[PDB]
């Protein structure tokens, strides 16, 4: 026997059928949420209201979460565990939460914020109510992995992706903490040990490494220009991915070695090239820590001696004020031209270390695309290099079509990243050593055998485990001396591409996907929730979904569109395309 | 320019030769120089671009859906029966009236569809019976007379003497006019 | 107020400014028509396909003679008709936007009683109307009169007319 | 297009309808699909714009039948400044979105031999792009000698005199006879590729 329990805000309302012996529990705590429970306005508009059935369900598990207590068993335990269970059988029927929330903003009117308060809510009360993700979850993509039809790969990306990379960390802190928290105090207790046990880090870090206080109060976060500093940026970005592969392994149910084994290959961009390969180690939850420890180590020292080898210095205000007064980006250390050859942008890079001194010359940092490369050098001599490449682009808005296609001016854009030290340059290269000493004194090594998956170079794309020498030493020359031909890199045939990495939206993962577009490869934003309008490439909840939606292939050109033959009854041979199937003869014409 | 050299050779000759180097080539690279390895259809086109039974039985409501009334009736193997059903427009001479058999066909409430030797096109017959004065009767019989004729008989029984009157539809059924391969017999029509 | 059969000059100026989506004063009629979009090919064509429909007769090379020879060489075979284009332009204007209480028959008796102004100077005020188009929502009739007040004053003001 | 309209409603055998030197408006376009009753619409954008309106297009009409019919700026008649690689490299992945278009590819073609690469897509690796394959060719000068046009005899001659030139220099007919080529402006000063007669 359960008697009925009405739960409503407005106009939105939901029935939950509470057991008559804890319906005088459920009255009470309904009419303390009822108390707490805000005016309803029209539509919802206003923040902290639900807008839907679901939201509301989600608000109700949240509040009593937040009553209910782990360690000492209370009378709320089976309203929690009660309203739970329904709430699973009533909204996400089958398939994960996940695509539940991204159904909520596609369908309904909700907005993003409301949806990961409606997850961190569900998680919340699933982790209070003692019922973790124990059970191997039935995504499609990783079933077809298991049967072998997709093989799956994870990029982690490196800087420049984003600015606020310590917002989306924010973010990940409040919305998932259940399941992150336990990571991110243990970084930040490992980073508080870092500073004191490196000789002059405090130093470095003239506001501290209080990452926890900056989480938890908002206020208490400096300025952004100290977090977008490398020696703070670097081991962050390293956390926010680490957190993105326990977050998806949790929910999968996966152990970091098991979720590690599903991936055929895995590769990151300049730092993220540590995380994969800190991932191609970690076997269990318990042998967990003990990767992560070392990737956090690395990215720390990468962080450090390299700020030392070349530290930013204060620009002259006249060129800020050209650089923003002619619609460029703010003069930092690497700079991004879109739609130029490599043969050009060398050409031009050659032509201004003609003048330039030895020391404060350029060179190509990152091969992106074929049409899309980063140079890395002094702010100064970017800025250099900027003036001369704005002399050569056409205006923005300049129509060059009734010019023939050869006389036309070549329309680009050139773009300052936000980096505070220039990434692959040969102005990292004397911190090198002092980080080859701190790779040793801190006993931190990677071996050939305890490499599970190939994990592959950013210079050569090769294998790191097949290397005679130290990957350790190879990876710092990867990341601070050796080029990053992105293009050359991934070679490997891989049906679906995850990017762990920071950026989201304007993530490692879009750049690739644009790069080895129709080539049938899917990316997958595992770092983000969000509605893809085009439906060109995935996000996170594509990882949970179990129905059809989560098994999505991109179209591989050559084999979806495959030039034909057929014959008819009477053996006349055609030629088999769209075009001739269409008319039912050969796909030639003569025009008008 | 380059390949204009030849004057006062046949279009026929020239885009013959075009489609004839394309199908060498193309069967050179994928099918290994054997014809056999090419699959052969009855008739190729009226596919649109946008992207097993022997005797079933369909019945038509005011419900069902007649993109899946027509897919099912047509079937899946490209015959006879798969033009009839699925072709658009027929050829009453040069002329393109739109195909009568979907008009005649069209999903409504109370018609109910049998095909008979459904796997075979030699001797399949879709025979549709609707309520005739309230009792269900035949009223349609769409099958073949000698290979090359689709026979309708579009009967009537509310006649002068009880014994119903059968309607000869007859169509030209060419597959080598994949487009159109229908086209209704004029000629003592 | 008089009646006055509408030009061919502001017929011209109004399916010109309509078809660029620019209001009717940012278009000067002192400028070929090749020169106005020379930009896209398309644009040019169903302008004077517009022009054609609307007239009937254009002359030989319309788009590198300027709009204000045209306007006259328009005007002495045309005769003060709202024609076929300008007909649907303005049935599109009513049907399109909200006037959701009265359609075009009620818009010209307002102007032609609460301002005095006959058929002629309505197809005038029309096309005023045409070539400042609110686009956005407009909330109800309120609004609707409110607009075909300062239409009417433009009409007024371009032509030289007073109210 | 009235005419069209009557002649398909008497249903005379015309399959479709191409609208050469340009694209229509969208709502010409809604206009022309669902009213002139075709089979598919024939179009030859000239640029990027262009080819961007045949998209809109298609995706408004995404049941109808549309044929791109691309054409670079190498072909004969009235011809854009536009290469015939480049902007296809650029819109094909946009393009392919679209089940309903049909994505014939023109201009330079008198030969199934040099079509080839493109009928299997093997033209794009030459570009460092993946293998991009066509549903269809349209050849305008290869049949322009044949013997069943009305073209006269003599003129045929000066066709077959014609050497014709690589892709590579086509782009220089704007300025001298490239092969007996040259570009010429229209009536109305639309650039056309004609035979570099006397005349």
């Amino acid at each position: 026997s359960t008697r009925p329990l009405t739960l409503s805000h407005g106009s939105l309302e939901h029935v939950l059928l509470v057991p008559t012996a804890s319906f005088f529990i459920a009255s009470q705590l309904q009419e303390q949420f009822n108390k707490i429970l805000p005016e309803p306005t029209e539509g919802f508009a206003a923040d902290d209201e639900p807008t839907t059935p679901a939201e509301l369900v989600g608000k109700f598990l949240g509040y009593v979460s937040s009553l209910v207590e782990p360690s000492k068993v209370g009378q709320f335990d089976q309203v929690l565990n009660l309203c739970l269970t329904e709430f699973e059988n009533c909204y996400l029927e089958g398939n994960d939460i996940h695509a539940l929330a991204a159904k909520l903003l596609q369908e309904n009117d909700t907005t993003l914020v409301k949806t990961k308060e409606l997850i961190k809510n569900y998680i919340t009360a699933r982790i209070m109510a003692k019922r973790p993700f124990d059970k191997k979850s039935n995504s499609a993509l990783f079933r077809a992995v298991g049967e072998g039809n997709a093989q799956l790969v994870a990029i982690f990306g490196g800087q420049g992706n984003t600015d606020d990379y310590f917002e989306e960390l924010r973010d990940l802190y409040q919305t998932y903490h259940v399941l992150v928290g336990d990571l991110i105090k243990f970084s930040a207790e490992t980073l508080s040990e870092l500073i004191r046990t490196t000789l002059d880090a405090e130093k470095v870090f003239t506001q501290g490494l209080n990452i926890l206080e900056w989480l938890e109060n908002p206020s208490n976060t400096p300025d952004k220009d100290y977090l977008l500093s490398i020696p703070i940026s670097c081991p962050l970005i390293g956390v926010i991915q680490l957190a993105h592969y326990v977050v998806t392994a949790k929910l999968l149910g996966f152990t970091p070695g098991e979720l590690r084994s599903y991936l055929k290959g895995a590769t990151g961009h300049s730092q993220g090239l540590v995380t994969a390969v800190a991932i191609a180690e970690t076997d269990s939850w318990e042998s967990f820590f003990v990767s992560v420890r070392k990737a956090i180590t690395v990215l720390f020292f990468i962080g450090v001696r390299c700020y030392e080898a070349y530290p930013n210095t204060s620009l002259p205000p006249s060129i800020l004020e050209d650089s923003l007064e002619n619609n460029e980006g703010v003069p930092s250390p690497m700079l991004s031209i879109s739609n130029l050859t490599q043969e050009q942008v060398q050409d031009y890079v050659n032509k201004t270390n003609s003048h330039l001194p030895a020391g404060k010359q350029v060179e190509i940092s990152l091969v992106n695309g074929a049409k899309n490369l980063v140079v890395s050098g002094p702010p100064q001599s970017l800025y250099g290099l900027n003036l001369t490449l704005r002399k050569a682009k056409a205006p923005s808005g300049l129509d060059q079509s009734r010019i023939p296609f050869s006389e036309r001016k070549l329309k680009f854009s050139n773009r300052f990243l936000p980096v505070a030290s220039p990434f692959h340059s040969h102005l990292l290269v004397p911190a090198s050593d002092l980080i080859n000493k701190d790779l040793v004194k801190n006993n931190v090594s990677f071996n050939a055998k305890d490499i599970q998956i190939p994990v592959y170079d950013t210079f050569d794309g090769s294998d790191l485990r097949v290397l005679s020498g130290s990957i350790s030493e190879r990876i710092v020359d990867c990341i601070i001396r050796l080029p990053v031909k992105w293009e050359t890199t991934t070679q490997f045939k891989a049906t679906h591409i995850l990017d762990f990495g920071p950026g989201g939206a304007s993530g490692l993962g879009v750049l690739t996907h644009r790069n080895k577009d129709g080539t049938g490869v899917r990316v997958i934003v595992a770092g983000t929730l969000d509605i893809n309008p085009d439906d060109d490439y995935g996000f996170k909840q594509e990882i949970f979904d179990v129905t059809s939606n989560g098994l999505k292939k991109n179209p591989n050109w050559l084999e979806e569109y495959h030039p034909k033959l057929i014959k008819n009854k009477s053996g006349k041979i055609f030629v088999e395309t769209k075009f001739s199937k269409l008319i039912g003869r050969p796909p030639l014409l003569v025009p008008g | 320019a380059q390949f204009t050299k030849v004057i006062d050779e046949p279009i026929k000759s020239i885009m013959d030769g075009i489609h004839d180097g394309h199908i060498k080539k193309l069967l050179h690279q994928y099918y290994g120089d054997d014809e056999s390895k090419i699959p052969a259809v009855e008739y190729f086109g009226g596919e649109s671009p946008v992207d097993s039974e022997d005797s079933a039985v369909f019945k038509a409501t005011s419900s069902t859906d007649e993109e899946s009334w027509f897919k099912a009736l047509a079937g899946s193997e490209i015959n006879w029966r798969h033009a009839s059903f699925l072709c658009s427009f027929i050829t009453q001479d040069k002329m393109f009236v739109s195909n009568p058999i979907r008009k005649v066909f069209k999903p409504s409430q109370g018609m109910v569809v049998e095909i008979s030797n459904g796997n075979t096109s030699s001797k399949t017959v879709v025979t549709l019976s609707e309520p005739v004065q309230g009792e269900l009767k035949p009223t349609v019989i769409l099958k073949l007379l000698k290979e090359n004729i689709i026979q309708m008989e579009m009967i009537e029984n509310r006649t002068m003497d009880g014994k119903p009157v059968s309607l000869p539809l007859l169509y030209n059924f060419n597959p080598d006019n994949g487009f159109a391969p229908i086209s209704e017999v004029m000629e003592d029509r | 107020i008089a009646d006055e059969p509408v030009k061919a000059s502001l017929l011209l100026h109004v399916l010109v400014a309509h078809k660029l989506k620019k209001s009717l004063d940012s278009i000067p009629m002192s400028k070929t028509i090749k020169d106005l979009v020379g930009g896209k090919s398309t644009v040019q064509n169903e302008i004077l396909g517009d022009l054609g429909k609307e007239f009937g007769t254009t002359p030989e090379k319309p788009e590198e003679t300027p709009l204000e020879e045209l306007a006259e060489t328009f005007q002495d075979t045309f005769s003060g008709a709202l024609g076929k284009q300008s007909s649907s332009l303005l049935s599109r204007l009513i049907s399109s936007k909200m006037p959701g209480g009265f359609t075009i028959t009620v818009a010209r008796k307002y102007l032609q009683t609460r301002w005095g102004l006959p058929s002629g100077r309505q197809d005038g005020v029309l096309l005023v109307a045409l070539s400042n188009e609110p686009a956005a929502r407009l909330g109800s009739e309120a609004d609707a009169k409110a607009f075909l007040d300062s239409m009417a004053q433009k009409y007024a003001s371009i032509v030289g007319v007073d109210l | 297009i009235p005419l069209i309209k009557e002649l398909r409603s008497k249903g005379y055998p015309i399959q479709f309808l191409t609208i050469g030197a340009g694209v229509p408006s969208l709502e010409v376009a809604s206009e022309y699909i669902e009213t002139l009753g075709l089979k598919y619409l024939g179009l030859k954008p000239g640029s990027i714009d262009a080819i961007s309106q045949v998209i809109n297009i298609a995706k408004a009409h995404p049941n109808f039948p549309i044929a791109l019919q691309w054409t670079g700026g190498r072909g004969g008649g009235h011809h854009s400044f536009e290469d015939a690689h480049t902007p296809m490299l650029q819109m094909y992945s946009k393009i392919r979105r679209h089940p309903n278009i049909m994505l014939i590819f023109g201009s330079g073609f008198g030969s199934a031999d040099d079509t080839y690469p493109y009928l299997t897509g093997e033209w794009s690796t030459k570009f460092d792009y993946p293998p991009m394959p066509f549903d269809g060719f349209l050849f305008g000068s290869r049949v322009m000698i044949a013997k069943e046009v009305k073209t006269s005899p003599d003129a045929k001659k000066c066709i077959a005199a014609c050497t014709g030139v690589p892709d590579d220099k086509w782009e220089q007919t704007y300025k001298k006879p490239t092969g007996g080529i040259v570009t010429v402006r229209s009536e109305m000063g639309e650039p056309i590729h004609k035979i570099a007669t006397r005349g």
